[PDB]
Order: C-alpha cells, then structure tokens, then sequence
C-alpha cells in the first residue's frame, strides 16, 4: 500500500501530452493559447 | 568544596564571568585577575572575573555559549582555579565555518580585529568559539591556533591570521573523538571493570609502586558483534585523556608482507614515546586467529611479531593494551598466558533496563511524536543488541519517510521546510520497523540475565528449600563451609514430565544468587557434535568463568547420550575448580541414556524430581497466566484446578492460549457484525471439553518406580 509510495509520482500541470506535429518545424512547438494561459505564457519566449 | 555551581547567564559575553565577593573569598581571589574554569572530559577555558554582589554567593554567571564549548549543562559543577600565571598572546590564528557567515560575505575579520580587541585583554585557549556581531549576523569562529602557549590572553600587539579555509561544524561533533560515559548504558559492570583496570595503572601508577608489584597490562574484552566494544574502548580511552592510537585487524592484515610489521612496531614506539597511552586493537581474531586452521606463514609472522611486541614491553611504563574479538576462543591461545592479555572481560547482551538506556540514548535527536513508550519497546525486545537498537530506530525513521513523502514531490530538489516541521515517529512506525527487524545476536550461547523469582514457581516449595541449601548458601556464606571443610557441589540435575517447569526453576536459582544465566539447548550440543556450529564448549565454559558468577543449563542433556561430546563435557566440568561460582543444571525427561560416568561425585551427582503441579500449584499457575488479559468478573477457576488432574504447566497454558484465541475470535465476529474486551465461563468451558493429558499414566508409573528406586 504505501512501501510503494515513494515509485509514484505526484501530478502537476506542466507535464504535457506529445503527438505528432502536422508542421515540419523542429525548433518550434506548437500548444493551445490555453496552455499558456494556465501556464501565463506569452509569444517571444523559448521554452 | 572548590567545585561551583553553574548558572545560567542571560548576558551573552564570551570572556566575562560575574561573581558574587564571597566567591573570591572561599578561594581568596583578588580582582582584575583572571580564573580558570574546568568542566568535564577535559574541557576548560580562562575568563576574567567581575564583582556581581547582586548575584548570591556560590552563583556564577557564564553565557551559553561558554557552556556549550566546556561541553555541560546548566546546573552543573566546575572547578575554579586562580591564573597566577596570566599571559597575553603573540600570535593567534582563527578561521571562519561557512556555515555561520550564510546570507552575509565579505571579510569581517578586519570588522571585528579592533571593536572585539581593543585592548579588551580577552584570554583565549585552544579549540575556544567566541561569537561577534558583524553586519545583521552574528558569527561564531573557533581558535585555530595560540602562541605561545598555553592559552595566553588576546592583546592588542597579538598578530591575528585569517588565511585559510572554511570548516563544517557538525564535522567535529560527528568526529567520535569526543563520546563520554552519557553514550553508553547498560554496561555498569563491564564499564567498571574497564576502568579500575586502566585508570589505575594510568591515572594514579604510583599506587603499583607504594605496595610494589608490576601492574597488569593485557586487557581482553570479547562479546557478540555490535555489542558496542569499540565505542567503550574509545569512550574510556577519551575519558582518561592518554594518548590514544588505534590499530585496525582488518587494516594491518590488508598490506603486503612486512608493511604490517613496519605499521605495528612504528605504532608501539610511537605510543612508548607518548606515555601515558592507550594502544586498541580491532578484531585481533583477524591478525592472530587460531593456528590450527590458517596454517600460512604470514600470520605467523604476524603473531609472532605481535608477541615480541608484548614481551618487549618495558616494565615501568603508562601504556595498556586492548583487543576486542567475537570469539573468545577464536584468537591463538598463545596471547592468553601471563604477562600478556590476561584481564578479560565478557560483554552480554543487554537487559530490559539496558535495552531502555541505549534507546534513550539513541533516540535524542529525531522528532519523536507526542506518544513515546519507550519502556515497551524495551519490553517487547529481548535479544537485541545496541547496532539492532540503532538500525531500528533508522527503520522506523524510514518508515515514517514514506508516510509523509506522498505529500512532497521528489522531483523537484528543493523540500518546503514546512513538511519538515511537520516531521515525526509515531509509536506505529516503531511497531513496524520492530517487524522488520531481524536480531541475530541471540541466535548464540550469550551470557544474559534473567529476573524470575521464587513467586512466578507454582509449588514445589520442598524442592525449593533443597536448591537453596545446595547451591545459594555457598555462593554467600564460604566462610560456614570453610570452617567445616565441606565442598560445595555443583551438579544438578532435574528429571521428570516434559513441560512440567525446569528452565523456571533454574532462571529462578540463576537469580536468586545475582547471577548471569546461560542457556545451552540439546539442538546446540548436536551441531557442535557435527562440527557445524561455530561455538564449542570450551567456549561455552571459558564464557561461563569470565563471567561468574553464572548458571550454565543444558537443556535435553539426554539428546547427546554421541560420545565425543559427552568425554569433552566430562572433561570440562571435572577440570572445573569447584570453588568458583560456577553451576550446572542439567535437564532431562528420560533419566536412562544418561552414562553412568555422569553421575559420578563432583559433576551431577545430585538427582531432583520435578513432579506434576498440584490443584494448588494448577490454580497459581493459571492465576500467574492471567495477569495482562482482563477475566469476566466473578469468575472462579477452582473448577478448572480441580479439572485438571494429571495435567502440566504447559497443557495449561495451552488452555488458556486457546481459550483467549476463542474470546478473541468471538469479539472479531461481534466487531463485524470492543463490547468484549475480555474471557467468559463458555470460552473456558470449550476448553476444557478439548483438553487432554501430554502424558499417559504409564510413563507416570515409569517415573514414580524410577523415584522410588533412586530413593531405595
Ligand atoms: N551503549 C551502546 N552499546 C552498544 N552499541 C551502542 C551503544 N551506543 C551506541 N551503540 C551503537 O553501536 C555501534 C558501536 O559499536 P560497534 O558496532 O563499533 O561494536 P563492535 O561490533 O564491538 O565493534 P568492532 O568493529 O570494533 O568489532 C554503533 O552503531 C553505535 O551507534
Ligand atoms: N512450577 C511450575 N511447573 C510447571 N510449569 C510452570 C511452573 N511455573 C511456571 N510454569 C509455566 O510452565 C512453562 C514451562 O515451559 P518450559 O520451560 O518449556 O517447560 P519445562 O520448564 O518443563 O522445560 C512456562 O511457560 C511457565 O509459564
């Protein structure tokens, strides 16, 4: 019940999902303005 | 009477002690002069005295931080001493610990080099922390280094260095250079006769001279592993301040040929030079083991350089020598003769009140939770050494890590301080970690003692009054056999039912006598007869005489009657000198198999009949038996003593063991479905229709026939 705590990982909101890209682009990724919302990002800035 | 109290201070000055006028009187110090205040484990420091007529006589004043450095308490007693000798300091040396300066950098040593020394004449002394005040901190340094010495006071013209590097606190704590008597318990006896062996020669070797005899030198002290020798060994060797220089056996026998010769004799010089010291060793067994299964060369040359070493030894000189091994009987028996180690010492596993100390001492440091019960986990542990106490403790710490982890995320490498604050053991966890502990110590013959008295025996009161004149009126009262010349006998032996109270009997006589009782089961005589078990009994009769007085049992002796063991018994006890305090009884169900050669005078001779409880004897048995588990009220167990014709003390604690099962199996099934926190009439009545007789009437009949006969 609880010897295996420790091998469980605790959910936080910037893990996130990955699929394929429509775009070719490989330095640059793609998320909903959402995200970035909950996330308070913003455009111009590398993550 | 010198010796003063100490007082809580609630200024902070790290040189300034203020005392009453009488203080200077009873030692008629005058004023402007400095004292020196010496505390405990040879901790002392110099500071300048001030008149305080508000403070009462006898009552000093000293800041913490003085008394943290002299390593004591407050309410504690130190030792004031005039300084006739004051000196001031040329040069000082002093680095910072990282650790203090946190939050603030820069160099603060030109900050406090004139606002803490102008002129302020502070004596100093090695190892000292004084603390300054420097920017929004206030910083702790330690002195690295005075000249010239000894402690000198810190002028103006005094030249400070502060070219160096920065070093951890707890390092030093965590160093065990520094462990006193308040780090062991549980070994008073042990831990007395370490001292009185080593002070004497050290502390006070002109007693020697005046009555003019060699003192000893060779000291041995063996016990199961993880029994704490080398923390002992160290915390003596601290406590009497000598020069200490230990020797590793696993170390010395690590290096190539020679090199161990090199190591040990440059070891030996070194400690000739500094005498008074104290030369340790470690696993001697290793470098030295017994002959007759290491037959290489390079241990001979190892022991027989070590035995030249110990001859070699000058006859007027403070040094004393120690060596810890797990077998007594493992290490060459050469080293056992005179002028070499001689002095041995028994360490045996800790009892309830032991267990207790060593817990208490481990665990002051962890964030115990509100419910501590630390007199039942000494309870609970039987068999437990002091490692198994530490590893304990760690596991439950563990434990309590991994309920409250799921709060945190291991991720991220910082912790909120917060979840720490909230940390603690709960008395569950130590359940656990309990659990899951596995002792190993008892798994062997120890030495261990035992506190059974007269009352938990049921009877048998005849037997009782016979033990006691054979074997307790000796071990007190010599001088009545002295004036008679009559010899005390050792051997006896209990024969009758299985199960019918001899091990009682025997812990019972152990500890009338304050004695340390070992046990030797039937199971242990057989592998030693196949070779298997490591012990041999000469082991278990070299640990019985280190101890005395002790009461050896042999459980089952008819098992081995195999003749080899039974000739190395025969053997063991007739070389016995009768004198010392030292007992056999032995137990057996079938006295037929026993060799005639047994019962011979001087070994066991005297013969005992244990026979069946009586009704009385049943009803305070089963009344000894229920003491913790709580009874209905008004119930009567005549019936049940008068019901058990015929049966032992164990068929009845059967009896009893089933009956709580079903109470308890009746409260799980009410619980389901604590109204009944205890046993009814109907639980004993299903009992005793499922009783029975772990012996038949025939082997009664034998039993009697044979009493009658030995009686004839
Ligand atoms: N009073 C004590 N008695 C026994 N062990 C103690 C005591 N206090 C602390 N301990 C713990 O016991 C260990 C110290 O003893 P140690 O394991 O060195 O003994 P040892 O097996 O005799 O040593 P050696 O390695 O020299 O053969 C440490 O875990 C220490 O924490
Ligand atoms: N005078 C007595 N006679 C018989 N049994 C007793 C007596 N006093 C106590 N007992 C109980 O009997 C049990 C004896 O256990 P054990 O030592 O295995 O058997 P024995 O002593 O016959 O070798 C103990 O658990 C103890 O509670």
């Amino acid at each position: 019940k609880t010897a295996t705590a420790i091998l469980r990982r605790k959910k936080k909101d910037n893990m996130l999902l990955v699929d394929d890209a429509i775009n070719d682009d490989n330095s640059v990724i793609a998320i909903n303005s959402n995200t970035m919302d909950k996330l308070e990002l913003f455009r111009g800035d590398t993550v | 009477d010198n010796m003063l109290l100490v007082d809580d201070a609630i200024n902070d000055d790290n040189s300034v002690i203020a005392i009453n006028s009488n203080t200077m009187d009873k030692l008629e110090l005058f004023r402007g002069d400095t004292v020196l205040v010496k505390g405990k484990k040879r901790k002392d420091t110099v500071l300048i005295v001030l008149i305080d007529d508000e403070l009462e006589d006898g009552a000093c004043r000293i800041n913490r931080v003085v008394r943290n450095n002299l390593r004591i308490r407050l309410g504690d007693l130190v030792t004031i001493h005039p300084c006739p000798d004051i000196k001031y300091a040329t040069r000082i040396s002093v680095l910072p610990i990282a650790d203090t300066i946190e939050g603030i950098t820069g160099n603060l040593f030109d900050v406090f080099l004139k606002p803490y020394f102008v002129e302020a004449y502070r004596p100093v002394r090695k190892g000292d922390h004084f603390v300054v005040r420097g920017g929004m901190r206030q910083v702790e340094f330690k002195v690295v280094d005075v000249e010239p010495e000894e402690y000198a006071v810190v002028a103006q013209d005094t030249i400070i260095h502060w070219e160096g590097e920065p070093i951890n606190r707890e390092d030093e704590e965590n160093n065990m250079n520094e462990v006193g008597y308040d780090d062991i318990g549980g070994c008073r006896k042990q831990m007395a006769q370490i001292r009185e062996m080593v002070e004497l020669p050290l502390r006070h070797p002109q007693l020697f001279k005046a009555i003019g005899i060699k003192p000893p030198r060779g000291v041995l002290m063996y016990g199961p592993p993880g029994t704490g020798k080398t923390l002992m060994a160290r915390a003596v060797a601290n406590e009497t301040g000598a020069f200490f220089f230990l020797i590793n056996g696993p170390e010395v026998m690590s290096k190539m040929a020679g090199e161990s010769e090199s190591n040990l004799r440059k070891a030996f010089e070194e400690a000739e030079k500094n005498a008074p010291a104290i030369i340790f060793i470690d696993e001697i067994d290793s470098i030295a083991p017994k002959r007759d299964k290491t037959n290489g060369e390079v241990e001979r040359r190892v022991v027989s350089q070590l035995l030249t070493l110990m001859d070699g030894m000058k006859a007027r000189s403070n040094v004393v020598v120690i060596a810890a091994t797990n077998r007594p009987n493992s290490i060459d028996p050469a080293l056992r003769r005179f002028g070499r180690f001689d002095r041995e010492v028994d360490i045996g596993i800790p009892d309830a009140t032991g267990r207790l100390e060593v817990l208490r001492i481990h665990t002051k440091n962890m964030k115990l939770a509100d419910d501590v019960d630390l007199e039942a986990l000494a309870a609970e542990t039987h068999g437990y050494v002091g490692a198994d106490i530490a590893s304990l403790c760690s596991e439950a710490a563990m434990q309590q890590i991994r309920e409250k982890m799921d709060l945190i995320d291991l991720d991220e490498d910082e912790i909120d301080a917060e979840v720490l604050d909230s940390l603690g053991v709960t008395m569950d966890n130590f359940r656990f970690a309990l659990g899951n502990s596995n002792p190993s110590a008892l798994r062997e013959t120890v030495v261990e003692s035992v506190n059974v008295t007269w009352d938990d025996v049921g009877g048998l009161d005849e037997i009782k009054e016979e033990l006691k004149e054979t074997v307790e009126y000796p071990v007190l009262h010599p001088d009545q056999y002295t004036k008679f010349g009559l010899s005390p006998s050792k051997g006896v032996l209990f024969y009758g039912p299985p199960g019918t109270g001899k091990t009682l009997l025997a812990k019972a006589v152990a500890t009338e006598v304050s004695a340390n009782f070992i046990s030797v089961k039937g199971p242990e005589l057989l592998s030693m007869w196949y070779g298997e078990s490591e012990s041999n009994i000469r082991d278990i009769f070299d640990k019985a005489r280190a101890a005395a007085p002790t009461v050896v049992f042999l459980d089952e002796l008819d098992s081995i009657a195999s003749d080899r063991v039974v000739n190395q018994l025969l053997t063991e006890m007739d070389g016995m000198n009768a004198k010392k305090n030292v007992f056999v009884i032995g137990a057996t169900n079938r006295p037929d198999q026993i060799d005639p050669a047994i019962l011979r005078p001087g070994r066991l001779d005297q013969l005992i009949y244990v026979p069946l409880p009586d009704e009385n004897a049943r009803l305070s048995i089963l009344n000894a038996q229920l003491r913790k588990t709580p009874l209905e009220p008004g119930l009567e167990l005549t019936a049940i003593a008068k019901a058990t014709q015929g049966f032992s003390g164990a068929d009845l604690l059967y009896i009893v063991q089933r009956a709580a099962k079903y109470a308890i199996k009746d409260s799980i099934e009410a619980h389901r479905q604590d109204p009944v926190p205890y046993i009814t009439k109907e639980h004993f009545a299903e009992a005793m229709k499922t009783a029975k007789r772990s012996v038949s009437d025939a082997e009664l009949r034998r039993y009697e026939a044979y009493s009658q006969q030995m009686k004839a």
